RNA sequence: AAAUUGUUGAAAGGGAAGGGCAUUUGAUCAGACAUGGUGUUUUGUAUU
RNA sequence: AUACUGCCAGCUGGGACUGAGGACUGCGACGUAAGUCAAGGAUGCUGGCAUAAUGGUUAUAUGCCGCCCGUCUUGAAACAC
RNA sequence: CCUGAAAAUGGAUGGCGCUCAAGCGUGUUACCUAUACUCUACCGUCAGGGUUGAUAUGAUGCCCUGACGAGUAGGCAGGCGUGGAGGUCAGUGACGAAGCCUAGACCGUAAGGUCGGGUCGAACGGCCUCUAGUGCAGAUCUUGGUGGUAGUAGCAAAUAUU
RNA sequence: UUGGCGGAAAGGCCUUGGGUGCUUGCUGGCGAAUUGCAAUGUCAUUUUGCGUGGGGAUAAAUCAUUUGUAUACGACUUAGA
C-alpha cells in the first residue's frame, strides 16, 4: 500500500496542531496556514483530491486525534493517529 | 679529484651506413580505383562527401574534385587507404589532368617564428578548378541522379553492416 | 547496441535468460526484464519448491539477519539468478548490476515501449514438449510472495489498455495500406520494386 | 618564533604562546580544535559558555570511551566534554594574543583564530605503586600550545595565469573556418 | 648537434624495492635478496615484487648514457674539461656538489667555451 | 542529414586473458552486427578510436583519444583482438569505441 | 635523525591496509635548438 | 566427371609483430656489353608538434593476480615458535 | 533412472544455474591459452675462434660464431659499501666540509653512486694499494627512546560533613 | 490555445484551433577550397558556482530551564512569550 494523498480539515485544533511541534510556544503557529488558505473555496484543491481519493486509493484511512484537553493529563498535545474505514465502498468511504 | 678518467676511449666520428638494398617500384593501385570513379571520402575534413577519381599522382596520392561546384571539394590529393571506390564510374576522358603533380601542389610552408595565436587562393588554382569542374559537369549531367548523388554526403545509418555493403 | 532493451520475461527460462542478460550487462547493455512473474523455471513445481525450501534453509546460525537473504519476488529471483553469473562483489560486477533493472508486471515507464524476446531462452523452443516447468509467479507465492492478485489485477488492466491501442493501430495501419494501395502501381512503386524495394 | 605552519601574513596578526603548561595534551587539542577558525570575540564567549556548561567542547580525536551529551548535538557528534582547565589556558592564551594585536594595532572586532596548534611537551614523571611490589608509571602530559589570530579579509586568490595554448594547424583551420561560417 | 644511437631502451625502469621495505619502517628501501625458507618473494611465486636479475641489463651501446645520450661525468675544477674536451657529443660534465659558487661560475664558463654540455648548469645561479 | 557517423560501432569487452590471468596490452573488441569470424575478417587490420572526455582541456579540446587497429579475429563469434598504442584503462569494459573504415581495401 | 605527535595542504576509505603487471586521471619533472655555416639583404666594418 | 589423398622450385589476395647491423668484400638472379635487383638485417615520400604533446616519477581509480616474514621441519599462512 | 541411502552451525558438480541440458556414452570439427615450442631483439655465462702494424694509443684491447640460463643446504667468482693506513689527484672546502631532510633529476640488473633544493658550520673526498672491532629485521638480543591500549582501568575499607 | 486520457514508479501519451520556420514533391542560381594526404578534430549533459530580471512566502530545530508515561550516559515523553 502507498499513501496517494493525505486530504486535511479546513480548521485544525490548536491540540492537534501542537503535534507538528516540538518548540510550539516559541513558534509563529504557522501550521496549516497555507492549506487553510487553500481551502475557504469549494474544491479549488479538495474536492480534486478527494476525487482522486475515489478514483484510485483502494485503502482509506481517516485521520484523527484525542482530546486530551479533556483528559486530565499535563500533555495538551493531541495523540493524532490514523484508523482504517471497512465498509461500503471507497467512495462511501471518503465522503463518511 | 672528483672522477680521474675512463679506461680507453672508443671511436668518435659519425658512422656512414651501410649500402641499403630497398628500391622503390611503383605502388599497383587497387582495381576497383580506376580513374573517373566515384569516391567517399573516409576522413580529413571532407570526410564522407562524394567526389571523383581522375588521376593517380606520383606520390603515390589520387587526385580528387568534387566537382567543386555540386559538393565543394576542390581539387584536392587524397590517400587511396582513406577512400572507398564504389561502382558508380563517370567518363573522365575531355578533361586534361596531365598539369596537376607534387610541384603543382605546392606549399609555401609557414614559418616556425609564425606562431598562429591572433593571426588567399590563387587565381591561376581558381581557373583550372573551374575549367577541369565545367569538362566534367559537361559528362555528369548526362547520367540521371548523379549530381544529387554527388551533393549528397555519405554517413551510415543504423543497421548498415559494411562487411555486407557493397559500395 | 540500443540504449535500454526491454525484454518480455514471459516463457523464458530464469537460468537461460539469468545468462543472457548477465552477458549483456558485463558487455554494457541495459537491461529491463518486465513480466518477471511468467518466467519459466525447468522441472516439476513441487521440485522447484524443494529446492527453494533447501535454499531457505541456509542462515547463518548465529545471527540470522545476517545469513542468506532470500528475496521472494519474482524479479528477485531472477535478479539473484543474474548476480550469482555476474561477478558481483566487483566494482565492474557492481556497475553492470546497476545496469540491470526487474519488474513484476509491466510498470508505466515501459508499459508504453516494445518489449524484446530472447530465443535461445524460450520455453517452447528449448524445453522438449510434454516436458514439466513451473512458473515463477506460482512458486513465488507459494514460498510467500505477496501480490500475486494485485500484480494480475493491474496486468488485466494494462492488457486492456494495450488491446485498445492495437485496436487503434490496426485501423490506422489498414487506412494507409488502402492509401497507399490506390496512391501505388505509379512509376515510383514499379521503380522501387525494380531496385529491390 | 619559529611558530606552526601558517598561512597568513604577520603584518595582520598576532600570536601567542606557552609552552611546558602542565594541562592534559588531548583535552587541549579537542578544546584548540573547537575555537579553531572561530571569531576571537565568538570563541571567548563560547569558552566562557563551556566553562558555565552551557556548551561543550566536541572531542572528536581523543574520545575513546567517553560518554555522550545532549550538548553534542550542536557540532554534530555525539561524544563531547567541559575540559575546565585546558579551557582556562586557551582562553588566557586568547587573551594574551588579543592583547598582543591591540599593540601592533589590530582592528580586534574582525580578528579570527587563523593558527591554533597545541602538542606534546616533555612529560613530569611520578611513580604509581601497584600490587605485588612493582612500580609504574605516572606521567603528566604537559601541552605546549600556540595560536595566532588574524584580521579577516576577503578572496584573496584573483588574476590566474596566461594560460598559453597550443593548436594545431588541424585545429587552427577548424577555428578560422567556424569564424567565417558564423556571423 | 650529436650523434644518432640506437634507441635507449630500458628494461625496468621501476625501482626493486626490498620485500616489505613498506611494511617496515625499520626495513630500508634498499634492495635486499630475501633468503628465507619460505619466501615467496625467493620463491618467486605469482604476484610478488620482482628481483633484479642478469636479463635487465641495459644495451651495451647505451649503457651509462642519459637521456641526452652522453655519459655523465663528475668534474670539480677546470681541469677535468680538460681530458673531456674532444668528446661532446658522447660525455656530458656534471659539477660536483662540494664546488663554491665561484669555482662552479668559472667551471660553467669553460664548459661554454668549450661547447661542453653540463648536467646541472642551473644549480646556484638565480632565474 | 541527420545521421553522421563514418565509423562502426563497437565495445571494448576485455583484456585477452586466461581463467585468472589477463593480458593489458590486447583488448578485446566486440563489432556491431557481426557475428562470425568471416564478417570480422573485412574489419581485420582497420583503425579504432576509444574517444573520452576529461575535464581540463589540453590542445584547444576537453576529447581525449586513444588510437589502436583491429588485429586478428578472436574465437568463434565475431570478436576481434585490438591493441592500442596505449593499452585501454579497463574501467572501460563494456564502453563504446569506433571502428573506423580506414585504411580502406573497397 | 627515527619511532611517536600537533597544525596546514593534497588524496582515498561499504568487515583491514600494504603489493605485482597495465593503462587512465590529477600533480610534478628531465631530456634536441640558436651549435662549424656553403646564404652573406649587415652592428661596436673578422666583432653574428 | 567428381569426391577423397598426395604433390606443385602454381597463381592471386587480406592482416599482424619485427627493422638487429651500419663504407666495400660473399652466394646469387635478371640482362646483350655495361648495369640493375626483393641477392651477407629499412628504406622512400608526407604530415602534425617541437611542448609536458611522447615519456619518467608519484597518488588514486580500474581489470586480474597477491596469506606474515624469520625458523626448525617430510610438510608453515598456520590454531608451531 | 529409482529403492536400498541415517548426523549433528547453514552449504556447496567451485558458484549461479542447467532438463531434445549447460547431464550421461560416442563422434566431428572450430576456438581459448603456459614462464613450454618456433622466429626475432637485448642481458649474462660458457665454448670455439680471428686480430702485429705505422702516427692517434691500452692484445689485463677490438671483433666474429654458436650454445645455454630452475634452484634450498653448499662451493666458487666478479663487484658495492664502512672505520683506519702508504701513495697520488700541487683534489673539494667558511664564497660553506661533514651530517641531516626532500612521492626532485640521472646512472647501475643490484649492492649503491652522482646531482638539484632546504638546514648546517670545519673539515672531507676520487683513484692505485694496505688493513679490520667492516654492512643487521629478527637472537623472549643489549641500552635508550616512543606508541596503540587510553583520557581508559581506576583514585569506592577506617560513619561526615555544613 | 482547447478538450482529454494515464497512479504500478502515473511525470507521459493523444487532441482543437491559430503564429511561425523548413520542405529533397519537382526544377534553378550563388557559396564551399588553404584543416593543405588522416589525426574524435571538439556539435548530448536530473551537475555546481557566480551574475542579470519576471514573479512568489516571509520558519523552525537544538542547547539551556522543565516533566517522569522514560532513563546507565545519550535517547524518549512532556511543559514553557
Amino acid at each position: 500500500l502507498r499513501s496517494l494523498t493525505t486530504v486535511w480539515a479546513e480548521h485544525l485544533s490548536d491540540e492537534v496542531k501542537r503535534r507538528f511541534y516540538k518548540n510550539w510556544y516559541k513558534s509563529k503557529k504557522k501550521a496549516f496556514t497555507k492549506y487553510s488558505a487553500k481551502y475557504a473555496q469549494d474544491g479549488a484543491g479538495i474536492e480534486r483530491e478527494l476525487a482522486r481519493i475515489k478514483k484510485y486509493a483502494s485503502v482509506v484511512r481517516v485521520l484523527v486525534h484525542t482530546q486530551i484537553r479533556k483528559t486530565p493529563l499535563a500533555q495538551k498535545k493531541a495523540h493524532l493517529a490514523e484508523i482504517q474505514l471497512n465498509g461500503g465502498s471507497i467512495s462511501e468511504k471518503v465522503d463518511w | 679529484t672528483a672522477q680521474q678518467a675512463p679506461k680507453w676511449y672508443p671511436s668518435e666520428d659519425v658512422a656512414a651506413p651501410k649500402k641499403t638494398r630497398k628500391a622503390v617500384r611503383p605502388q599497383k593501385l587497387r582495381a576497383s580505383l580506376v580513374p573517373g570513379t566515384v569516391l567517399i571520402l573516409l576522413a580529413g575534413r571532407f570526410r564522407g562527401k562524394r567526389v571523383v577519381y581522375l588521376k593517380h599522382l606520383e606520390d603515390n596520392t589520387l587526385l580528387v574534385t568534387g566537382p567543386f561546384k555540386v559538393n565543394g571539394v576542390p581539387l584536392r590529393r587524397v590517400n587511396a587507404r582513406y577512400v572507398i571506390a564504389t561502382s558508380t564510374k563517370v567518363s573522365v576522358e575531355g578533361v586534361n589532368v596531365e598539369k596537376f603533380n607534387v610541384e603543382y601542389f605546392a606549399k609555401e610552408k609557414l614559418t616556425k617564428k609564425e606562431k598562429k595565436e591572433a593571426n588567399e587562393i590563387k587565381t591561376e588554382r581558381v581557373e583550372d578548378q573551374k575549367v577541369v569542374d565545367k569538362a566534367l559537369l559537361a559528362e555528369i549531367k548526362k547520367t540521371p541522379l548523379l549530381k544529387q548523388y554527388l551533393s549528397a554526403s555519405f554517413s551510415l545509418k543504423n543497421g548498415d553492416k559494411p562487411h555486407l555493403l557493397k559500395f | 547496441v540500443e540504449p535500454v532493451v526491454v525484454i518480455d520475461g514471459k516463457g523464458h527460462l530464469v537460468g537461460r535468460l539469468a545468462s543472457v542478460v548477465a552477458k549483456q550487462l558485463l558487455n554494457g547493455q541495459k537491461i529491463v526484464v518486465v513480466r518477471a512473474e511468467e518466467l519459466n523455471i525447468s522441472g516439476e513445481f513441487f521440485r522447484n519448491k524443494l529446492k527453494y525450501h533447501d535454499f531457505l534453509r541456509k542462515a547463518t546460525a548465529f545471527n540470522k539477519t545476517r545469513g542468506p537473504f532470500h528475496f521472494r519476488a519474482p524479479s528477485r529471483i531472477f535478479y539473484k539468478a543474474l548476480r550469482g553469473m555476474v561477478s558481483h562483489k566487483t566494482a565492474r560486477g557492481k556497475a553492470a548490476l546497476e545496469r540491470l533493472k526487474v519488474f513484476e508486471g509491466i510498470p508505466p515507464p515501459y508499459d508504453k515501449k516494445k518489449r524484446v524476446v530472447v530465443p535461445q531462452a524460450l520455453r517452447v523452443l528449448r524445453l522438449k514438449p510434454g516436458r514439466k516447468y513451473t512458473t515463477l509467479g506460482k512458486l513465488s507465492t507459494s514460498v510467500g510472495w505477496k501480490y500475486e492478485d494485485v500484480v494480475a489485477k493491474l496486468e488485466a488492466k494494462r492488457k486492456v489498455s494495450s488491446a485498445e491501442y492495437y485496436a487503434k493501430k490496426r485501423a490506422f495501419t489498414k487506412k494507409v495500406a488502402s492509401a497507399n494501395a490506390t496512391a501505388a502501381e505509379s512509376d515510383v512503386a514499379k521503380q522501387l520494386a525494380a531496385l529491390g524495394y | 618564533a619559529r611558530y606552526g605552519a601558517t598561512s597568513t601574513n604577520p603584518a595582520k596578526s598576532a600570536s601567542a604562546r606557552g609552552s611546558y603548561l602542565r594541562v592534559s595534551f588531548k583535552n587541549t587539542r579537542e578544546t584548540a580544535q573547537a575555537i579553531n577558525g572561530w571569531e576571537l570575540t565568538k570563541a571567548q564567549k563560547y569558552l566562557e559558555q563551556v566553562l558555565d556548561h552551557q556548551r561543550a567542547i566536541p572531542f572528536r580525536r581523543f574520545n575513546s570511551s567517553i560518554g555522550r551529551t545532549a550538548q553534542g548535538k550542536e557540532f554534530g557528534v555525539t561524544k563531547a566534554r567541559w575540559p575546565a582547565k585546558s579551557v582556562k589556558f586557551v582562553q588566557g592564551l586568547l587573551q594574551n594574543a588579543a592583547a598582543n594585536a591591540e599593540a601592533k594595532g589590530l582592528d580586534a572586532t574582525k580578528l579570527y583564530v587563523s593558527h591554533i596548534q597545541v602538542n606534546q611537551a616533555p612529560k613530569q614523571r611520578r611513580r604509581t605503586y601497584r600490587a605485588h611490589g612493582r612500580i609504574n608509571k605516572y606521567e603528566s602530559s604537559p601541552s605546549h600550545i600556540e595560536l595566532v589570530v588574524t584580521e579577516k579579509e576577503e578572496a584573496v586568490a584573483k588574476a590566474a595565469e596566461k594560460k598559453v595554448v597550443r593548436l594545431t594547424s588541424r585545429q587552427r583551420g577548424r577555428i578560422a573556418a567556424q569564424k567565417r561560417i558564423a556571423a | 648537434a650529436s650523434l644518432p644511437h640506437p634507441k635507449i631502451v630500458k628494461k625496468h625502469t621501476k625501482k626493486f624495492k626490498r620485500h616489505h621495505s613498506d611494511r617496515y619502517h625499520r626495513v630500508a628501501e634498499n634492495w635486499r635478496k630475501q633468503k628465507g625458507i619460505d619466501s615467496v618473494v625467493r620463491r618467486r611465486f605469482r604476484g610478488n615484487i620482482s628481483q633484479p636479475k642478469i636479463g635487465y641489463g641495459s644495451n651495451k651501446k647505451t649503457k651509462f648514457l642519459s637521456p641526452s645520450g652522453h655519459k655523465t661525468f663528475l668534474v670539480a675544477n677546470v681541469k677535468d674539461l680538460e681530458t673531456l674536451t674532444m668528446h661532446t657529443k658522447t660525455y656530458a660534465a656534471e659539477i660536483a656538489h662540494n664546488i663554491s659558487a665561484k669555482n662552479r661560475v668559472v667551471i660553467l664558463a669553460r664548459a661554454k667555451a668549450l661547447g661542453i654540455k653540463v648536467t646541472n648548469p642551473k644549480g646556484r645561479l638565480a632565474l | 542529414a541527420e545521421s553522421h557517423r563514418l565509423y562502426v560501432k563497437g565495445k571494448h569487452l576485455s583484456y585477452q586473458r586466461s581463467k585468472r590471468v589477463n593480458n593489458p596490452n590486447v583488448s578485446l573488441i566486440k563489432i556491431e552486427g557481426v557475428a562470425t569470424p568471416q564478417d570480422a575478417q573485412f574489419y581485420l587490420g582497420k583503425r579504432i578510436a576509444y574517444v573520452y572526455r576529461a575535464s581540463k582541456e589540453v590542445r584547444g579540446s576537453k576529447i581525449r583519444v586513444m588510437w589502436g587497429k583491429v588485429t586478428r579475429t578472436h574465437g568463434n563469434s565475431g570478436v576481434v583482438r585490438a591493441t592500442f598504442r596505449n593499452n585501454l584503462p579497463a574501467k572501460t569494459f563494456g564502453a563504446s569505441v569506433r571502428i573506423f573504415l580506414y585504411p580502406s581495401n573497397i
